[PDB]
């Protein structure tokens, strides 16, 4: 089924198959109606235009709400396997079968295309109920298959005879390449094709002298091999329309990025353009820069990146070049090159000024941020700060926004998150950004939905509640990641996870290869705390500490001035905590562990409470003034049970007091 | 199929890494050990790949091709790109740099250049330099920053001619004077030059100040090391550069001392021990090869007897480099320290040698008991000592059998045979390693392995017969010992103190008895230096709580130092730095040993305008009605669509109502 | 209140206008042969002039959107900080009865079988809500869709003179979503009132 | 080369322009084209706060000038004003004095720059 | 693309509260005549894309009546002085 691909403005050997099938369902004579599932397979992907910007949007409307069935390659063999499906599809097969072969000439390619425009195709409804007289059914111009077949009928107007000349070419062609398939031996004798052969090539005015040399025309053009073929052009072996290439392409990447297609056939064909197709559809380059990414290659994929970017910019009238910087900044912080990105960001802002247009800079803006999420530590080399930014999106408009604002407090809430700030603000803030996405449909805004999740997991786990994070962690998606954050980011999340299993299941030679790989691995910011944090806990259980103790505070100590990450700053305090009391000295951070509690009874958060309650009453207990201990923690007991995971160190203590 | 590369990069020391090479000189894969990092395809044949630096202090990946050049930069930056005045045949990385060397013949006619084939340049925006001879393709060149030899090979001659090359920054780069030279066997046939190339095999081996390279040539099975001793006195002289004479005492060809040194596969530089020590790679039958240790310097040799069949192959490296053991915990690192700082090298790559025997025996015999930590490593530690200092048992003794694989290997009887080393160098290994547990005293936070060297300690207190001072210092209540008292910082620093019953007593710590600069005893006892020096200042009589910052800031203590210690010491200090807490608001230096933020803050501020770097602005912790859902939305919906100063202006005038009435 | 305010109203309106008017079975096959053909029997004109027309068209839209964005505003804030607010008093509920069942060292214990009961059926529900949230934010774009062409088909039958605003052409998938509103709106499990949503459930 | 330098002066890398220029002087193959690199070379030091380095830049800008008996171009005139107002600042007046002079023969801003300096020069000589 | 508008919450709060030039691409250019295509309308721009079916079938619909327009204006046989453009005209006035 394989050949050279190449774009044609022409009527393609597949455009006829539906005008093939369209023929016996409005000619009603073998009362054979085609499923309306079969249509809507076939003529849905020739439907003009559907754009897909390179990134910076990410599903916003290609994702169809109800599952569609995927666009169908250019042979006989694959769109026969569709009608050939049902119990009585072999005689609608047949149908496209007997008329496949009843047309042997161009001449009987406009008898197809008279019949239609005459009687079949009417201007419109008010014509429709005067033509009561009609023996075949009658289709509207504005209807699904009449704005089709306008399309095409005009596709046939305007060529020459060199157009239909290519026409019949390329359908022979296109024709014995089934011929020599296994699915053709299956059929090669079906009766039925010989009754819907006669049915249309009845009336052929003569039989006696015209068609001994009727076939002599035909068999001297076609290839009988029994001398030297005459020598013509090289055809192409499949034609496709723009539109048609654009509907399996955008499918094609859609399924990569996260009823059977064929990734191979598709792969091939687009192998095979003659480098202006390339031109006249610039989307084939992206389709090896969203390749390159896959297997991690830098100069491959800078190369398509710049090539998609010259060929879109100057198609569109509109200046695009303030977008090709930020989606190049993109492209540089998913290999963390980070700094080289910064200074390409940079001169897309300049630019987007001379345009003098409003809408882009909301586009700017919202990528400001984005970056800084996925890289809080380049926060202050902005020339803008991220508080600026939520004041200016919060009043940004009343209309003509939509996803401004969804995006706009869910940037707050990160930051609120960071701050530590008091958790009747978070929750206020956190329901502003859950309000607001919900509302809209979530199935298309799939990131945003994705990041509802993922902040809201992490909230009330913070929060100490597993019950409530466990119902949301069900929707988190998995290996989906993000934009502008790698491609194998997904792959290493799922690592991490294992390593922290395998430290409780005390799987220490597991982790400690693993730690190999962190030293040379080139990670994201939430994924270098980490397994930052990972190293520590290691180091614990092994049993050394010097050199854990002198690592812990320099992480922490950077974890306050690089980062000014609160949460991350209390997660590593408390190891410390366990490091000191666990060698038998914990009233060296007796004022380390009080600074805390007053401050985090201030904020309200339970489970930082609590967790400074254990290692309070842990100090209380290894000093021999185990007694105060217990009449402290009988009166607390009631409200430290609510939380599961330190119910473990909970329950443990119990049996050492007994 | 991908082929590993052995040699890409000069850190002087080695990079964790890998790099990959299609079926053809088409692919370069920078893969860690299965993640497919930055990848880059070229039609062109792919010569070499980098990752070395560029005298600039980059980390840059760099692919040389047949004329042109890629440079990665990978730490930080974008890609660079350089030409070539000619075709390029091999290039070559040294430090700061790469040698290239022209392609010499193509076509069959075979013609070639040789007034100057050779280009160094050390970053890619500068330009080239030229090499420089004195009184021939480069085989091999000293990669290494720290390794200073490169041998040359002329083709018809079969002579090596080894230099002494010595790196020139801010024309010539590089020169190069010969010492000596080597006459290859008359059965070594070398017939394509990477081919020619492949056949030898070179290495580089250092320690100390002696070099030895590493020549081998499996299909004859020829193998010689030349040793070099890089004399400071000697290697300056202007005579020995230019003229190239060489004392032959200095100069030294010898064989390996193996049982079957012409039956040897292949070998390897150890990357996990940085010292001398070399892989060597045996076969006795085509389904196993047996793998032993050898030191070049030193003729001790290491009987393992590993075997490892499909290891053999190049792209499996790494795991033959994982598959010998070294001590990867934090403990045991010191103690090895100690023992080379004290010992002799042959002891200490004899001991090395034991020591990895004895794990690989533990963890043979060990069944993954509980877990399995630094309790192994020092199990290890102690029974190799125990049996160097306990008399071997009978062969019938069950205490014989349990440890007979160490028993019957030649080191460990060439080990206790020698009676010298056996007579004054133990007494010294527990000297060092009582030192370590009295450091580790000094540490609260490692209290648990202090405890256990006691045990081991003792055991080797009691192998010795040593005074029972010694064993008692460990309970609460035939080599010649040189010390008959014990070291103790304890012991000592309440001797140097006001009102000290005890009489003046010095702590005698082991920096004579190494015979070697404090600078060495720095970097293994830190704590014990640093609380004796600053005890030794703090006690003077003219002594003032002021010059404390200062003698702390001398003495490199930090708040971390300061929180770790046992009681005792830590106690006064704080106090001391309690008293400055008071006192002190001057702006005198140093305010980061203290935790006051204002102080230093103005400090930095003072030291920007004198240089003339952080001016970080206090973020206001501002804190209350939660209201309803409706109302929040409400709220921001809405919100969709002078004041301090005059706020200062009642506060900058009050106690009257004259500004009211003038306005 | 969404059942008998919402969801019952909007239902009762449909089938007044489509079952006691033309019919269920017989007015899906003819919209999709008006959907892919343009045919308009006799009978259907009258469908949609006398039965339909444009009074009931605006009521069918203020209907049909209040039953869904409506619909979608009582799931997220109501049941979404409700279930959140259970199982936050559920978990304190556990925690309370197993203290005294330590604290007391009472003889006789109380079964906690029946807290994690509540528990883990809390926990189905929220799981169950979230599920339709993001459903019935499907059918929100099932629904538009379907309206903007029906919207089409009405007036050019009343005016013969309609100059149509909206183009097929501005969506490729446009005919599987019009398509698919027909089977969940003209159905058995369409007919019953469950059909917006799973009350029953 | 030049070209590439004025790329990476306009992005911000004046530590990679440097570099780029040095590069281009070697390839030129007559002096008198490097006049206007010599310039703009010293200008990118003055942004990298070294103003004793790009002296010895602005000595060879303007012995060209010398060397080309008299070429007297535009480049140069904003060379010698600029040399002849930093030695007013290190205090060599009659150093400055003749720099002033020599460039009296350029645009209508440059002949008045030089001759208000040659008047306070000649004051302080 | 809801505008915060099409959502009925945000909507039902907001009355409670009350209370482009063209460029040439290089298709576009064509060989015979140095004058550029101009599209008619904003519908064969596509999203900024000029459609080359789309082009090319105007083109095809300018070119057909040139052909029967071919006799118009300048042409003139021989033995008439007068064009046929105005034969039409005055014929159209005969009637009328």
């Amino acid at each position: 089924k394989y050949g050279p691909l190449g774009i044609t403005n022409f009527i393609t050997p597949y455009d006829l198959c539906i005008l093939i099938l369209i023929h016996a369902h409005c000619s009603q004579d073998n009362g054979i109606s085609v499923p309306t599932a079969v249509f809507l397979r076939l003529i849905s992907p020739t439907r003009p235009s559907l754009e897909w910007n390179p990134l910076l949007k990410d599903n916003s409307n290609l994702r169809s709400s109800s599952i569609v069935p995927p666009p169908v390659l250019p042979i006989l063999d694959n769109i026969i396997r569709i009608l050939l499906d049902d119990k009585d599809g072999n005689k609608i097969a047949l149908t496209l079968m007997g008329y496949l072969e009843a047309i042997n000439g161009l001449d009987s390619i406009n008898r197809l295309m008279m019949d239609l425009e005459k009687n079949c195709l009417v201007n419109n409804y008010r014509s429709m109920k005067m033509r009561t007289t009609s023996t075949r059914r009658q289709m509207t111009r504005a209807s699904f298959l009449g704005t089709f077949l306008s399309t095409c009928i005009r596709k046939y107007q305007i060529g020459d005879f060199e157009m239909r000349e290519t026409i019949w070419i390329n359908l022979q062609n296109f024709k014995t390449v089934f011929k020599h398939t296994p699915l053709w031996l299956r059929f090669k004798d079906n009766v039925h094709i010989q009754k819907v052969k006669n049915c249309l090539l009845a009336n052929d005015e003569i039989s006696v002298e015209d068609q001994q040399m009727v076939e002599f025309f035909q068999h001297f053009n076609n290839g009988n091999d029994a001398d030297s073929k005459t020598m013509n052009e090289e055809n192409y072996g499949t034609l496709i329309s723009i539109q048609h290439l654009q509907s399996i392409v955008n499918r094609q990447i859609v399924n990569w990025l996260d009823y059977e297609e064929q990734s191979g056939l598709v792969f091939d064909l687009l192998d095979t353009l003659s480098l202006n197709d390339a031109t006249k559809f610039p989307l084939i380059f992206i389709l090896k820069y969203l390749e390159a990414i896959k297997e991690n290659s830098y100069q491959t994929a800078l190369d398509s990146l710049h090539n998609y970017f010259d060929y879109k910019s100057t198609g569109n009238s509109q200046n695009y070049f303030h977008i090709s910087l930020l989606s190049l900044a993109t492209f540089h912080s998913s290999f963390n090159e980070c700094d080289a990105a910064i200074n390409s960001f940079e001169e897309a802002t300049r630019i987007a000024r001379e345009n003098k247009d409003m809408e882009t800079l909301n586009l700017i803006m919202i990528w400001i941020i984005n970056f800084i999420e996925v890289h809080p530590e380049y926060a202050n080399r902005f020339y803008i700060t991220v508080e600026q930014i939520i004041k200016y999106l919060k009043n940004s408009s009343d209309v003509e926004d939509a996803n401004i604002f969804s995006n706009a407090y869910k940037f707050e809430t990160l930051l609120s998150m960071v701050k530590e700030s008091k958790t009747a603000e978070v929750s206020s803030s956190l329901l502003k950004f859950m309000a607001i996405t919900l509302q809209n449909v979530p199935s298309q805004n799939f990131d945003l939905f994705q990041s509802l999740v993922s902040y809201e997991v992490k909230f009330w786990k913070e929060l100490g509640y597993e019950s409530i994070s466990d119902v949301y962690e069900k929707f988190l998606s998995k290996t989906s990641s993000s934009s502008l954050r790698n491609y194998d980011s997904s792959i290493i999340n799922q690592d991490i996870k294992v390593a922290f299993k395998a430290l409780e299941e005390d799987d220490f030679l597991k982790v400690k290869q693993y730690l190999l790989k962190s030293e040379s691995l080139e990670l994201d910011y939430d994924q270098k705390i980490n397994l930052k944090y990972l190293r520590v806990k290691y180091l614990v259980k092994i049993g050394d500490y010097d050199l854990s103790m002198r690592l812990i505070n320099q992480y922490v100590k950077e974890c306050c001035e690089e980062v000014a990450d609160s949460n991350w700053r209390f997660k590593f305090e408390i190891e410390s905590i366990n490091v000191l009391l666990l060698s038998d000295v914990g009233i060296r951070s007796l004022p380390k562990i009080i600074k805390l509690i007053d401050e985090y009874k201030e904020i309200g958060n339970p489970l930082r409470c609590v967790i400074l309650l254990l290692k309070l009453c842990e100090v209380l207990i290894q000093v021999g003034k185990s007694m105060e201990a217990e009449c402290l923690i009988s009166c607390n007991l009631s409200t430290i049970l609510e939380f599961p995971f330190v119910r473990k160190k909970t329950d443990e203590l119990l049996e050492s007091l007994s | 199929e991908w082929q590993l590369q052995i040699n890409i990069t000069n850190k002087i020391g080695g990079i964790n890494g890998d790099i990959w090479l299609s079926r053809d000189g088409r692919s370069v894969k920078w893969c860690i050990e299965d993640q497919c990092l930055r990848q880059f395809t070229y039609n062109q044949k792919i010569i070499k790949a980098g990752y070395i630096d560029f005298e600039k202090t980059p980390d840059c990946f760099v692919v040389v091709l047949s004329d042109i050049a890629h440079v990665y930069m990978l730490k930080n930056g974008g890609s660079t790109t350089v030409c070539f005045p000619f075709q390029i045949g091999n290039a070559f990385w040294y430090a700061n740099g790469v040698i290239l060397e022209r392609e010499t013949s193509a076509s069959k006619p075979i013609e070639f250049d040789l007034k100057h084939k050779y280009i160094t340049l050390t970053d890619p925006m500068a330009p080239f330099g030229l090499i420089s001879i004195t009184n021939f393709q480069l085989v091999l060149f000293p990669s290494d920053k720290d390794k200073c030899i490169a041998v040359f090979l002329d083709r018809n001659s079969k002579v090596l001619r080894f230099y002494y090359s010595r790196i020139l920054s801010s024309s010539k780069d590089i020169v190069l004077t010969e010492i000596s030279s080597l006459k290859l066997p008359d059965d070594i046939i070398f017939t394509r030059l990477s081919s020619i190339l492949s056949k030898l095999k070179f290495l580089s081996l250092r320690f100390e100040r002696r070099e030895g390279l590493l020549i081998f040539h499996e299909p004859t099975h020829f193998c010689k090391i030349w040793l070099i001793d890089l004399l400071p006195d000697v290697l300056d002289s202007i005579p020995f550069k230019i003229y190239g004479n060489s004392p032959q005492n200095m100069i030294r060809l010898e064989n390996l001392k193996l049982k079957e040194p012409s039956r040897i596969q292949a070998m390897y530089i150890h990357e996990l021990l940085e010292s001398c020590l070399i892989l060597v790679s045996e076969g006795q039958n085509k389904e196993e090869y047996k793998a032993c240790l050898y030191d070049p310097f030193v003729k001790i040799t290491s009987p393992s007897k590993n075997i490892s069949e499909e290891l053999t192959k190049q792209n499996s490296l790494p795991s033959l480099q994982k598959l010998f053991p070294y001590p990867e915990t934090s403990f045991t690192k010191l103690c090895f320290e100690a023992v080379k700082y004290i010992t002799s090298p042959a002891f200490n790559i004899s001991f090395i040698f034991l020591w990895q025997s004895a794990y690989s025996i533990l963890l043979s015999r060990a069944n993954d008991d509980v877990v399995g930590g630094l309790k192994m490593e020092h199990d290890a530690f102690s029974l190799v000592l125990s049996l160097l200092i306990l008399p071997i048992p009978s062969s019938s003794a069950q205490e014989y059998q349990e440890y007979k694989e160490i028993y019957e290997r030649d080191l460990f009887q060439h080990l206790k045979q020698d009676s010298e080393i056996t007579s004054s160098v133990l007494p010294r290994i527990v000297i060092g390693l009582h030192l370590i547990r009295e450091e580790y005293s000094l540490n609260v936070l490692c209290r648990n392995e202090h405890a256990l060297l006691g045990q081991f300690l003792r055991f080797a207190t009691a192998a010795m017969g040593w005074p029972d001072l010694w064993q008692s210092y460990y309970v609460p209540k035939t080599f010649f010992h040189p010390l008959d008292e014990p070291p103790s910082i304890t012991k000592s620093l309440y001797s140097i103190t006001e009102n000290s019953s005890i009489p003046l007593c010095p702590f005698i710590s082991f920096s004579r008895l190494v015979a070697t600069d404090t600078q060495v005893e720095l970097r293994i006892t830190p704590r014990s230096f640093k609380i004796l020096g600053l005890y030794e200042l703090v006690h003077s009589p003219n002594f003032l709580p002021d010059y404390v910052l200062g003698i702390l800031s001398s003495f490199k203590v930090d708040k971390d130092e300061l929180q770790t210690y046992p009681l005792g010491i830590l106690v006064p200090l704080q106090n001391i730095l309690k008293i400055l807490e008071d006192k002190l608001s001057e702006v005198r230096d140093n305010l980061e040993l203290l935790d006051r933020a204002d102080l230093q803050r103005c400090s930095a501020i003072i030291n920007s305008i004198r240089s003339d770097c952080k001016v970080p602005l206090a973020k206001n912790r501002s804190s209350k009605k939660p209201s309803d859902i409706y109302s929040i939305l409400s709220e921001i919906v809405k919100s969709a669509s002078g004041r301090s100063l005059k706020l200062n202006a009642g506060l900058i005038f009050s106690e009257d109502k004259r500004f009211t009435h003038v306005v | 209140f969404i059942n008998r305010e919402l969801a019952t109203p909007y239902l009762d309106f449909v089938k007044r206008l489509c079952d006691e008017a033309y019919g269920y079975g017989k007015l899906k096959s003819e919209l999709e042969a008006l959907f892919l053909l343009g045919e308009i029997s006799c009978d259907l004109e009258d469908w949609l002039c006398n039965s339909v027309g444009e009074k009931n068209f605006k009521r069918w839209k203020y209907l049909g959107c209040e039953a869904y964005q409506k619909t979608v505003q009582i799931l997220t804030l109501i049941f979404v900080p409700a279930c959140e607010r259970i199982i936050i008093y559920v978990e304190k509920l556990r925690a309370i009865l197993q203290a005294f069942s330590i604290q007391n060292k009472l003889s006789y214990t109380s079964d906690l079988t029946a807290v994690e009961v509540l528990l883990k059926s809390s926990q189905k529900l929220l799981t169950m809500t979230l599920n339709s949230i993001i459903g019935l934010g499907r059918d929100e774009t099932l629904f538009e869709k379907f309206f903007i062409w029906f919207n089409d088909r009405l007036h050019e039958a009343l005016d013969e003179d309609y100059k149509l605003k909206f183009q097929f052409e501005d969506d490729l998938y446009f005919g599987y979503d019009l398509l698919s509103y027909f089977d969940r709106i003209l159905s058995k499990k369409g007919t019953e009132p469950s059909s917006i949503i799973d009350v029953k459930l | 080369w030049q070209v590439l330098g004025e790329c990476y002066s306009k992005t911000g890398n004046k530590v990679e322009a440097i570099k780029c220029y040095k590069r281009s002087i070697k390839a030129s193959q007559t002096v008198d084209q490097n006049t206007s690199i010599y310039y703009r070379l010293a200008q990118l030091y003055e942004e990298l706060e070294d103003l004793q380095e790009c002296k010895k830049f602005m000595m060879k800008c303007v012995d060209v000038e010398e060397l080309l008996e008299g070429i007297v171009t535009d480049e140069t005139v904003k060379a010698r004003l600029w040399l002849a107002i930093f030695e007013i600042k290190a205090g060599n007046y009659q150093l400055a004095y003749d720099y002033a002079m020599g460039v009296s023969s350029g645009t209508s801003q440059e002949i008045e720059e030089a001759r208000m300096l040659a008047r306070e020069c000649r004051r302080h000589m | 693309a809801r505008a915060l508008r099409d959502i009925s919450l945000f909507n039902d709060i907001r009355k409670d509260q009350n209370s482009v030039k063209y460029i040439p691409s290089l298709s576009a250019y064509n060989v015979f005549n140095e004058f550029p295509y101009y599209p008619t309308s904003a519908s064969q721009l596509l999203d900024g894309k000029l459609d080359e079916f789309l082009m090319l079938s105007e083109q095809y619909k300018s070119r057909l009546p040139k052909i029967r327009k071919l006799g118009w204006n300048r042409f003139k046989p021989i033995g008439i002085n007068k064009t046929m453009y105005e034969l039409e005209m005055l014929r159209s006035r005969a009637r009328a």
